């Protein structure tokens, strides 16, 4: 047995392309959209629960996943490369910072370490690259909000607002004209619902919709009282009452 | 001195709060009072540098298991993984733990000896005072506890460790995990032992120490221009 | 002190309930009858902490058995105890006694001391409360005894045990198996001291 | 034998009225015998400062450890350590080496430069966190600097009596210390002023 | 087996030349150009961000200028992902030179380190080298103010004025034509915008499009600063050179 | 605590001719005050005309016996059966002795 | 053409060994149908012995992977072997670990994520199976979650694998679109067991002998296989009503 | 064709091409014989020279007092194989203190074979053996094979133009089975029987090589004026 | 295409070719085959006498695993021998820790699960064998068949190599004519019969019979090799059948 693939699978073209970047990013572009918008006071992501078969309870499928307190992951392209992708996130937050500096990492070093993964995978021995682009949001205190995008290259942007796969370039091009600096959250969270209904074909309602917004802090969801300065998780997955309830006000 | 008291709808852990080298008082105010997870906090005795790692790594550990697996972390979880890893260092980590809290499946209470042993009970304590808890909590503890009785057993326990024991005294914390609730921290929650007012004022004129030399520290950056 | 005595309908194991740090009981309610399988059970005596260990991993690999291979004998509990117990020998400090139950083999019980050596039995007793009542079990024990007259003779046995050792007391813990079940008995300082 | 105290050495820090202050000796020896009269135990990356007592080797090799990794995080976060992150990183760093530690006591002081919120902390060889409202003490002199500390301090003093109240609590305690003494130094740290004061006192 | 997949990364051709080498060459003349030049009072770092969209918040954004150390900074051309892999590593290796002499990494030094580990993904481990070219922007007491580049081969050269990336033909045309010896930083920053400005492959150079940097002697008496350029001030000083 | 070293006890006697040479030895055995054996043989024929004892531990004794047999075993294979010589001999057993010169074949050995 | 031969990408950005291990899947052309009760998690699946020479007793795709899961598989059988094992070895070491038994989920979370290796990594061949687990969990209650070469997987209120799985799964939406609830209201466990040989025989329009089918049922602390004889008692009560 | 790049792949009808073409290395090799009777075993080697100022290369190895081997292909495998033979035969000698079974010897030369023929990366052995040895059970003789077939015969010859000599010792079995307490004899019908493999060239002084083991004969080999009693 | 050319690479039909290579290799091999009695198992493989000059009952092809199991294969010799020395590590480790003799259906999946990992690598070549084992053990008689895929099942009667299909109908009408079962000693006496009249395959050169048993009564359970007499007894019952 052994591992005898300790070379390249990702090399460079006569051309200077690498071709299993931009085929992983051609596998991004078939997944289903989801999208990132900023607002002064907050982050919202978004994107469809394409549910495979109707007896699958969609519910237990999570497109959008925790990694900080504070900092949240929605992707489009291949699931399982994904959910693999927030296991090492998660771990990563803890091992190379948490346990070091007693605190959570700040958006973009929690950012460039996933990167760091994902590069890893575009160079190092006997592997394929992620067949994903992230996009992430987050919140730190010296800071503030912030929203980034990871490629299966390992490249990360910061954006005000943006939208990957499927329908990207229409959803683009509507982000344009709609934002502005003085957005608040709930605006953006109304412009998150209207640019991500061009791009579903079915039902639009919030058992098809996966929706969570960094924001204020929530003590309620803390799970303990008697420290003043933990004040709770900023990140937020909203219910699919409440989506509902804003699809009303569409 | 840290106890650990079970009653009707959950569990509730005290402590003191000093923290000594030898015969020394290094902190009148340690907090002995950790949080594994939200609703499952431990108190620990012994080396103090154990005891706080001890309980950050299992947290950090517990943490990533609870989002692995979607669900709220339980206290046996956090039992399994203390008692492996101070097993495997054979005593060597110094950790003396009361770990107690609330999940899915109940209340529960347990200890962790350093060399890996747990026990179970409904009352416990630790530490150089643990005699003299004990001595409380065997003397009024009883069945069908409610959550104000088992608070006022587990405060008077650490109350009889701060008096009797010199390695124990200061303040008293409290944790009280009580089932379908969030757990409430209550940190120096007793404070019998404030200082008295000193008879007189040692603030010196000013000018009263010798100088030899004096200078600005630049803890700015390099600047522009 | 700790014992597992066979009899006609199966086996039982009996223990006291006291842990100590040289003096001080820091445990008087201790289960020291603790499960590997089902019908499968130990008596630990030595270190807890080395015999939590070694109770935790041989349930692990007999759980992992069942999964592969149906339900283990006792015969084969006592060999990844006496495995783990042999070949860790400078490290431990763990007197175990091993007792099961088979619709085959019916009642068993397997001794395992500090080298690490099975000793397959008819009864056995372990713990340094055991020393106190080699001369009363070896009198009083015989083989096919019914429940009754088997659980008197534990509950006599450990009550003379805890009577003379200091570091056995508390109440006396036992577990019955036979083909029924699995029962759990105990027994109170005021019943087994006036004995 | 004793690691701890064969160069001998003392770091005291004190909390005032939006204000810290630091101060240590300027003794090294070899036991009995005074080496060096210049040997400064106190440091700092940023507005963060660090005094550290115990095996010279070690205050010096910890000193250019945490320079290395305070200078990595400024590069990486684009800001400067705050005190209350920089203590969490001593005590991580300490706690890798349990079984074979470094033998410090360090003593970290200085105000966050986001809440104003004054801030002292110290720490045993081994990584554990004695964070105290009003002093910490570490070194050869350490019980006779909790006398004097105790009785001295009084909380919410202006930095100029915080001065006189530091250097009386250090002087008089390396007095009583054959290990300590040969010189003192004194850090009076405001939010966005430091002041270094060296103290004249008995060389023997 | 495995034998069957390998695309040999680190052999030569016929010719003698590397293959991978080349490749990642023709990868680099694709991305975004960038330049530096050294006068007798400082150095200067400018590089152009490619195609960018409105919507890309740019004040906290880092594709193309990275700090190094305090005295010392890169431009970067090509994959911005193997890119930091090695600032990283640079970094580390500075820190490590600090620690151990208790003085400032010379330049140079740093920079063969960086060369010397691009150098062993083309002679050994079968893996692709980094698609990276880098500019060195730094300062040292020995040699003063120095620029080098590095290329995925792990060969590097000293320059007075040099480009990277794209349109480096027509670039260094331009810079070896205005360039003289005696010039100043001011007049530096300008030779730098205006080169940007004619070898662009947009339509116009504005002050989102751009990253800019200085490492000057300016700085109060004897010592050296680093200023990383603020979207505002790109803006400012393209007005002040005249190209906005 | 364990002691990995034992006296068997015996002794031996080499003695040289002109052209032949002798080496006795006696066939006694012995732990402390006891006798294990009055004829357990310590003289060894190794073969191409050497003969050899290792007189005190008789397991390491045995073993540094049984090594230079096997030794004379694969010079033969080695060296096209060219015959070991009592010098090469001597010279062979010194490097087996020295190679365990930090945990001793506790052992006089002569040939 | 070798991107087709190993796990890297295509033009396309498909793998197409991926999908050929989905293939492989119908490969032993058996359906398998899993659905929940109100305390229960019925499995049932197609047994075929066509040589005389097999002992039928030894052919079997359901495995008793811990106490409370149970997993059937769709595929070659060295792989649901290779798989089973793995997935055994898995949930002894959880509970050995952490204390509590391996919930159903999160082994099937796990052996996706070693799914997903193989679809990233050169070296390793994907398992030509589709697993579907499946328990009483003590916190979410009944369980059926199926993992498959992609690394996919997820939770369902029932679901049916194999080569005419289109067919029970239409049967089985139609059912649950007039009930208007996840699972089947019933009671008692054989009654469900009757519920999914039925709903089987419906979508499939074969008939089926004691011998033809293949039985799992997950309760409460403990998952089981039905003998053949249990399985004959059940199709009685089909035929009486 | 497209099935013989390495040894880790089968042929569409199931063969292993790189096995086949190292057993083409020994046809390729000299012609060595093997035989036996109850008493004794016997091995006759031809020897092959470069040119005439060359000497002819060895074909017979010891691997101990009571066994041996000659070979035929490429003679470093069958030093790397012979050296790990006389180790297996002293490892059983030195734990066990008993002489290794040429039956179980057989076994392990079978096994060591197979785990280059099932690996990638490495090649099958390029040589075929004939071990011959008087053990508990009497005289045996072997013939190895580098796919990892062994097998035990009364008599046996390997290498180019093997067939001759093979059919006559076909022929001959029930004659020098029957040769015991006779160690000539039964070497005489070894000569007689590799001289049907010669054409062109004969038996010469420096050409032949003989080796014979048996009931109170350690193995011995002869080579030089000592075959010239067989010429 | 290229498919085939290295193992564990799925086909466009999920195929592994290189696995169904091997079993070309396996029908190459002599007949080999095994019967379930009442209380044992009966294991009977066909030997080629491809001269004069092999040395009868010598070259034994049959082989035992612990002490209880048989183990017999047809294909490439060598990889069958691998294969039994890894079951023999395995049933060592087995009986090491669990101090109980290895059951045969968990013997089974140790080799099942070994040559199934050589269908998962490329750096690989899968065994060129198919494997009738089994023995008796605590639960009773198993008999087991193992194909090169690591696929395998539990069998009343099995068989393999190049005579696999007239064995194969001989073996479904002793099924079929004893539903109540049959004997040990009978069961011998079949095996030789079904291994002469698999021979009509391999027609051209004669061939040598060998037989082994575990039986719970004839045997007390362990695995022995069929000889002298009781041999000599089936191989007379076997040439009485096919005249
Ligand atoms: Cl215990
Ligand atoms: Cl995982
Ligand atoms: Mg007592
Ligand atoms: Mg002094
Ligand atoms: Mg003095
Ligand atoms: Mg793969």
């Amino acid at each position: 047995m052994t591992d005898r693939y300790s070379f390249s699978l990702t090399t460079f073209s006569p051309s200077g392309k690498l071709g299993q970047i931009d085929y992983a990013l051609t596998a991004v572009k078939q997944g289903v959209t989801s999208l990132g918008i900023k607002a002064t006071n907050g982050v919202v992501i978004a994107t469809e629960k394409k549910s495979s078969s109707p007896l699958a309870m969609s519910e237990t499928l999570s497109k959008v996943s925790l990694l900080t307190p504070d900092i949240g992951a929605v992707y489009s392209g291949m699931g399982p490369d994904y959910r693999v992708l927030v296991d090492k996130s998660r771990k990563v937050a803890h091992t190379s910072y948490k346990r070091i500096y007693g605190e959570y990492p700040p958006t973009k070093l929690l950012v460039s370490e996933v990167a760091k993964i994902m590069q890893e995978a575009t160079q190092s021995g006997g592997v394929r690259p992620f067949g994903v682009s992230l996009l992430i949001a987050g919140h730190d205190e010296f800071n503030g909000f912030s929203l980034y995008q990871v490629d299966p290259s390992g490249s990360y942007f910061p954006w005000k607002a943006t939208a990957i796969g499927k329908g990207s370039v229409a959803a683009k091009t509507f982000l344009e004209k709609r934002w502005n600096d003085e957005l608040e959250l709930e605006d953006a969270i109304h412009i998150a619902l209207l640019t991500l209904k061009e791009s579903v074909e079915g039902e639009f309602n919030g058992d098809t919709i996966e929706l969570a917004i960094i924001g204020d802090e929530n003590p309620d969801l803390l799970g303990y009282t008697g420290i003043p300065t933990d004040k709770g998780p900023r990140f937020r997955k909203l219910t699919s009452q409440e989506i509902n309830d804003r699809l009303e006000a569409l | 001195t840290i106890v650990g008291v079970k009653f009707n709808n959950g569990v509730v852990i005290a402590a003191d709060t000093r923290s000594t080298q030898g015969p020394i008082v290094a902190d009148k105010n340690c907090a002995k009072l950790h949080r594994i997870s939200p609703k499952i906090w431990c108190a620990g005795a012994g080396t103090a540098a154990d005891t706080e790692a001890v309980t950050q790594l299992i947290g950090s550990n517990i943490e990533l298991h609870s989002l692995y697996t979607s669900r709220e972390p339980r206290v046996v979880s956090a039992l399994q993984m203390l008692k492996q890893h101070l097993f495997k260092y054979q005593g060597h980590i110094g950790a003396y733990l009361i770990v107690a809290g609330v999940d899915p499946t109940g209340s529960h209470l347990f200890s962790i000896h350093a060399h890996g042993s747990t026990d179970v009970g409904y009352y416990l304590s630790l530490g150089s005072g643990s005699l003299a808890a004990m001595a409380v909590l065997e003397s009024h503890w009883k069945q069908d506890l409610t959550k104000e009785e088992a608070i006022k057993l587990a405060s008077d326990a650490i109350q009889a460790g701060i008096w009797n024991d010199l390695g124990s005294g200061s303040n008293v914390d409290v944790c009280v995990m009580e089932i379908g609730k969030d757990a409430e921290y209550l940190r120096n929650y007793l404070t019998p032992n404030v200082r008295e007012e000193k008879q007189k004022s040692y603030k010196f004129p000013r000018g009263t120490t010798a100088v030899l030399k004096e200078s600005i520290v630049n803890i700015c950056d390099i600047q522009e221009e | 002190s700790i014992m597992a005595v066979t009899f006609k309908d199966g086996v039982i194991l009996g223990a006291d309930s006291r842990t100590t740090t040289g003096a001080y009981i820091a445990n008087r309610v201790t289960d020291k009858l603790t499960r590997v399988h089902d019908k499968i059970w130990c008596c630990r005596s030595g270190s807890a902490a080395d015999t939590q260990a070694i109770a935790d991993i041989v349930q692990y690999h007999l759980e992992l058995y069942t999964s592969q291979y149906g339900t283990p004998s006792t015969e084969t509990a006592a060999s990844v105890f006496k495995e783990l117990c042999y070949e860790n020998k400078d490290n431990l400090t763990a007197g175990i006694i091993v007792a099961g139950y088979d619709d085959k083999n019916k009642g068993e019980v397997y001794t395992i001391p500090l080298g690490g050596s099975v000793h397959k039995l008819p009864y056995a007793i372990a713990g340094s409360g055991s020393t106190f009542i080699y001369g009363y079990c070896d009198k009083n024990f015989r083989e096919n005894m019914s429940k009754e007259e088997t659980v008197d003779f534990i509950k006599h046995s450990l009550s003379q045990a805890i009577k003379w050792d200091g570091s056995s007391g508390g109440v006396i813990r036992m577990v019955v198996l036979t083909a029924a079940g699995v029962e759990r008995l105990i027994f109170y300082p005021d019943e087994y001291e006036q004995l | 034998s004793d690691p701890s105290s064969i160069n001998g050495g003392i770091v005291v820090a004190m909390t005032g009225k939006d204000c810290v202050a630091i101060a240590c000796d300027l003794r090294l020896g070899s036991q009995s015998l005074g080496v060096s009269n210049k040997f400064e135990k106190i440091f700092h990356y940023g507005h963060v400062f660090l005094g550290i007592t115990g095996l010279a080797t070690d205050v010096t090799t910890l000193n250019e450890m945490f320079r290395y990794k305070t200078n990595l995080y400024k590069l990486k976060e684009e800001r400067a350590i705050e005190p209350e992150t920089f203590t969490q990183l001593v005590s991580s760093s300490l706690y890798e080496r349990r079984f074979g530690p470094y033998f410090v006591g360090p003593v970290v002081a200085g105000i966050n430069s986001k809440s104003g919120k004054p801030f002292i902390a110290g720490f045993d060889l081994i990584g554990c966190i004695d964070e105290a409202k009003d002093f910490i003490v570490s070194g050869t002199a350490s019980d006779q600097l909790f006398g004097m500390c105790e009785s001295l301090y009084e909380p919410n003093l202006e930095p100029e009596d915080l001065f006189e109240t530091i250097s009386q609590a250090l002087l008089n305690a390396a007095d009583r210390d054959a290990l300590s003494g040969w010189g003192a130094v004194v850090y009076i740290i405001k939010k966005d002023e430091v002041v270094k004061r060296y103290l004249k006192m008995r060389q023997d | 087996g495995s034998r069957r997949y390998d695309s040999r990364t680190t052999i030569f051709s016929p010719e003698g030349r590397l293959y991978q080498v080349e490749y990642a060459l023709e990868s680099i003349s694709h991305a975004g150009t960038a330049i530096g030049i050294m006068a007798s009072d400082g150095i200067v770092l400018a590089a152009e961000r490619k195609v960018t969209s409105t919507l890309l918040e740019q004040d906290t954004s880092t594709e193309k200028l990275y700090k190094l150390n305090d005295k010392i900074a890169v431009a970067v051309a090509g994959l911005t992902a193997d890119a930091e892999i090695l600032i990283n590593t640079a970094r580390i290796h500075a820190q490590n030179y600090l620690k151990t002499y208790n003085e400032d990494i010379p330049v140079e030094i740093l920079v063969r380190r960086l060369s010397d580990i691009k150098q062993g993904y083309t002679q050994h481990g079968g893996l692709r080298p980094f698609g990276v070219s880098f500019i060195y922007a730094g300062y040292d007491d020995r040699y003063g103010y120095q620029l080098y580049t590095s290329n995925p081969s792990g060969n590097y050269t000293g320059w007075k004025a040099i480009s990277v990336g794209a349109n480096t033909s027509a670039a260094q045309t331009l810079l070896q034509m205005d360039y003289k010896d005696d010039m100043k930083v001011d007049d530096a920053i300008e030779l730098a915008l205006k080169t940007l400005s004619k070898t662009t492959d947009s339509s116009a150079l504005t002050y989102d499009r751009l990253e800019f940097a200085t490492i000057r002697k300016g700085a109060n008496d004897g010592e050296v600063y680093q200023k990383i350029f603020k979207p505002q001030e790109i803006k400012d000083i393209l007005v002040k050179t005249g190209i906005t | 605590q364990f002691n990995p070293y034992g006296d068997n006890g015996g002794t031996i006697l080499g003695i040289a001719g002109e052209d032949f040479a002798v080496l006795a030895g006696d066939t006694r055995n012995i732990t402390d005050y006891s006798i294990n054996s009055r004829y357990e043989p310590k003289v060894f024929d190794c073969g191409d005309n050497i003969v050899m004892s290792a007189n005190g531990f008789a397991a390491d004794g045995d073993a540094l016996v049984k090594r230079f047999k096997n030794s004379v075993k694969w010079y033969h294979f080695d060296h096209n059966d060219k015959k070991l010589s009592i010098n090469s001999a001597a010279r062979n057993i010194q490097h087996l002795l020295y190679g365990k010169r930090f945990f001793p074949y506790y052992v006089h050995t002569i040939i | 053409g070798y991107d087709r031969h190993i796990t890297i990408f295509s033009p396309e950005g498909r793998l197409y060994q991926v999908e050929y291990a989905f293939k492989a899947t119908n490969q032993t052309n058996i359906n398998s149908l899993a659905v929940r009760g109100k305390d229960c998690t019925v499995v049932i699946s197609q047994k075929k012995v066509p040589d005389k020479l097999l002992d039928p007793t030894t052919v079997s795709y359901i495995f008793c992977i811990s106490r409370t899961i149970g997993m059937v598989v769709n595929g070659p059988i060295p792989d649901a072997r290779n798989a089973a094992l793995r997935a055994k070895a898995e949930a002894a070491e959880f509970r050995y670990k952490y204390g509590y038994d391996m919930p159903c989920d999160v082994l099937a979370k796990r052996m996706a994520n070693l799914s997903q290796i193989y679809t990233q990594r050169a070296y390793m061949r994907p398992l030509g199976v589709i697993l579907t687990f499946v328990s009483v969990d003590e916190e979410l209650g009944p369980s059926i979650y199926k993992t498959d070469p992609a690394g996919y997987y997820v939770g369902y209120k029932a679901t049916a694998t194999g080569p005419k799985q289109q067919e029970i799964t239409t049967n089985l939406e139609n059912h649950f679109k007039k009930s208007k609830i996840d699972h089947i209201n019933e009671e008692s466990w054989e009654k469900v067991v009757e519920f999914a040989i039925t709903h089987m025989i419906d979508a499939l329009g074969t008939e089926f002998s004691k011998n033809d089918l293949e039985v799992g049922v997950a309760t409460k602390d403990k998952f089981f296989t039905l003998s053949a004889e249990n399985i004959e008692e059940r199709l009685v009560a089909i035929a009486e009503q | 064709n497209n099935y013989d790049g390495d040894t880790v792949t089968f042929s569409p009808t199931g063969r292993l091409f790189q096995v086949e073409y190292a057993l083409e290395a020994i046809k390729q090799g000299s012609v060595t014989v093997g035989l036996r009777s109850n008493t004794h075993a016997v091995l006759v080697a031809l020897k092959r020279n470069a040119d005439e100022l060359s000497s002819y290369q060895k074909k017979i190895i010891k691997c101990d007092e009571h066994m041996g081997l000659s070979l035929a292909g490429l003679a470093p495998d069958a030093r790397v194989l012979s050296n790990y033979l006389r180790q297996q035969c002293n490892y059983s000698s030195l734990v066990f203190n008993r002489k290794l079974a040429v039956e179980r010897a057989g076994h392990l030369l079978c096994d060591k074979a197979q785990k280059n023929t099932q690996s990638y990366g490495g090649r099958p052995y390029g040589v075929g053996l004939l071990i011959i040895g008087y053990d508990k059970s009497g005289a045996h003789l072997l013939e190895f094979q580098p796919s990892g077939n062994v097998t035990e015969l009364y008599g046996t010859a390997i290498g180019a133009r093997s067939q001759g000599a093979k059919t006559y010792l076909e022929r001959t079995l029930d004659t020098f089975i029957k040769i015991d307490g006779n160690p000539d004899e039964l070497i005489k019908a070894g000569v007689e029987a590799i001289s049907q493999s010669l054409r062109d060239e004969s038996l010469t002084v420096d050409n032949l090589s003989i080796a014979i083991v048996g009931k109170d004969t350690p193995f011995t080999i002869y080579d030089g004026e000592a075959v010239a009693k067989y010429i | 295409t290229g498919y085939d050319l290295s193992n564990s690479v799925f086909s466009p039909d999920g195929r592994n070719f290189q696995v169904e290579y091997a079993v070309k290799a396996v029908e190459n091999g002599t007949t080999s085959i095994g019967i379930k009695c009442n209380d044992g198992v009966v294991f009977a493989v066909e030997k080629l006498i491809t001269s004069k000059l092999l040395v009868p009952q010598k070259n034994v092809k049959i082989q035992v695993v612990d002490r209880h199991i048989g183990c017999v294969y047809s294909g490439l010799i060598p990889d069958g021998r691998h294969l039994v020395n890894r079951g023999r590590e395995e049933a060592a480790s087995f009986k090491k820790l669990y101090k109980t003799p290895i059951p045969i259906p968990a013997f089974a999946d140790r080799l099942g699960q070994y040559v199934q990992a050589h269908t998962l690598y490329n750096s690989v070549r899968p065994f060129g064998v198919s494997t009738i084992f089994g023995g008796v053990d605590k639960n009773g008689a198993h008999l087991y068949m193992l194909e090169p895929s690591g696929s395998y099942w539990g069998y009343k009667g099995a068989a393999t190599g190049k005579g696999r299909q007239s064995a194969k109908a001989e073996l479904e009408k002793l099924v079929d004519h004893h539903p109540e079962g049959l004997s040990a000693r009978e069961a011998v006496k079949q095996a030789a019969k079904i291994i002469y009249l698999a021979h009509e395959d391999n027609k051209e050169k004669d061939f040598e019979l060998e037989i082994s048993w575990c039986s719970l009564s004839e045997t007390n359970g362990l695995h022995k090799f069929v000889k002298g007499d009781l041999l000599q007894e089936a191989i007379d019952f076997a040439q009485k059948e096919i005249n």
